[PDB]
């Protein structure tokens, strides 16, 4: 029973549901993410001041 | 000249966080250039008035 | 031109202790502040032995500040925000209040 | 400005459009290598497209 309970576990980190995840919203040194350059994604991020 | 007076007024308004304008002008000679200059300045600046 | 007194300018006092107030220093670049904030002015001390202070503007953000923005939108009046430099909340010591 | 061969979805769409509209296209690559947006430069009170 204990082995069966242990095997059912998500060892990898949970997949990003979207922009609403607090992990992406709150920056950290242990998880770095960014765009490429000043592209349309940069414009979209700039327009929304959040 | 009025060209730099417009920039000075824009800087003064920016210093007081006045990001909304209202250009109430009158038909006087030489003022179309002033209106065009202030429009180009407000569009060209990154402040975003 | 029109002799009509009014109290549109209301002084506001805010404290940077709760998470609802996250006021930070003014960034020299961009638009001197973020696109969604409130101009907050604070008198900062220049020296330990000098009581003279300098008024420096700051960008104010937070949940309570958003509530204040909604109140300003509804009541349709302006608000000027200050920052307390004498204590956090204030207590009645010797029948004298502070904060 | 060395010559290369560029192919894919975009060039196929361009060929189809030229065939339909009897156009004579001349494909070129971006010298800057970026999409280009409004970025702040020296004398930052100025918008220029790159």
């Amino acid at each position: 029973a204990n082995l069966a309970a242990f095997l059912v576990l998500d060892r990898p980190e949970e997949r990003i549901t979207g922009i609403n995840d607090p992990r992406l919203r709150n920056p950290s040194d242990k998880f770095i993410y960014a765009t490429v350059k000043q592209s349309s994604v940069d414009i979209y991020f700039r327009r929304q001041v959040e | 000249s009025i060209q730099q007076q417009a920039t000075v007024m824009l800087k003064i308004m920016q210093d007081y966080d006045w990001h909304v304008f209202s250009l109430v002008t009158t038909i006087f000679p030489g003022y179309r250039e002033f209106i065009s200059f202030v429009k180009t300045t407000v569009d060209n600046s990154f402040v975003g008035w | 031109s029109d002799c009509e007194p009014d109290d549109n300018h209301l002084s506001i006092v805010t404290l940077e202790e709760a998470p609802f107030v996250i006021v930070e220093d003014i960034d020299p670049l961009t638009e001197t502040c973020v696109r969604n904030t409130v101009p907050c002015r604070k008198f900062v001390k220049i020296n330990n032995s000098t009581n003279e202070g300098m008024n420096v503007k700051k960008c104010c953000k937070g949940f309570c500040i958003d509530i204040l923005k909604k109140l300003s939108r509804t009541v349709k009046f302006t608000y000027d925000l200050y920052l307390v430099t004498n204590g956090k909340h204030g207590k009645k010591v010797n029948n004298v209040w502070n904060g | 400005t060395v010559p290369q061969c560029c192919y894919g979805f975009c060039i196929d769409l361009l060929i189809k459009l030229a065939r339909t509209m009897n156009f004579t296209y001349e494909v070129h690559l971006v010298a800057d290598g970026k999409f280009g947006t409004q970025e702040r430069v020296n004398n930052s009170n100025k918008k220029e497209w790159n």
